[PDB]
């Protein structure tokens, strides 16, 4: 691989109920469920500094995390949100 | 498993000070690293790229290189 | 020239969708997209520095973002918001 290749993410998304449609101002709502995947080497660590095999960020966006950690991360956005 | 990532690595020679991990260098030299007396495959890759009027500047990174390796480039316009 | 100049700003807008109308406090409601674009000198770094080409900041009105870099920049607001 000379050069450089993009990172691959898997996506999945459910939707578990629609819970409502504005016919005058053309919007709906939906409630369902969200997740990604990708690998990168940069992230990794060793267990024997902190004696665990899962490190987790809880209660934050993508975009906090990759700031607080200074890496690029695959921030995402509804487009009509 | 195996593993990846970068290492540094401490040689010593009746310095019995080296396996506490604490060495400063000192002395002459007695060891070199061995891939200097060899060398390996090629690896080529072929671009196109454009420069747009707002867009006259680009970059690109390369993957690591090790010691003794070589590197090559060259670009040619399409046209005029 | 001998005298300072004003800084040329180009400007655009467009309209997506008008979403509400409401006759008797007399607003109405519009969905679309804007867009700015000007040419500072002062802004202009080099890329020996940092390695890339675009310099971006996100989720930031200008105020703030003049704010942060201390200098001066376009700021606007909307009329009859």
């Amino acid at each position: 691989s000379v050069f450089l290749e993009s990172d691959l993410v898997t996506v999945g998304l459910a939707v578990d109920q629609i819970v409502g449609v504005d016919q005058r101002s053309e919007n709906f709502s939906v409630v369902g469920t969200l997740k990604l995947s990708w690998h990168d080497p940069k992230l990794g660590f060793s267990p024997d500094q902190c004696g665990c095999t899962v490190k987790s960020f809880e209660d934050a966006s993508i975009r906090a995390v990759a700031g607080e950690i200074n890496l690029p991360l695959p921030s995402f956005s509804f487009y009509n949100q | 498993t195996y593993t990846t990532g970068s290492f540094q690595l401490i040689l010593g020679l009746n310095a019995p000070q080296v396996i506490s991990g604490e060495g400063e260098p000192e002395g002459e030299v007695f060891a070199s690293l061995a891939s200097l007396e060899i060398k390996p495959e090629a690896h080529v890759q072929e671009l196109e790229i454009r420069l747009d009027k707002d867009t006259r500047y680009l970059t690109q990174h390369t993957r690591n290189l090790q010691p003794g390796d070589t590197f090559h480039a060259l670009v040619e316009p399409i046209g005029e």
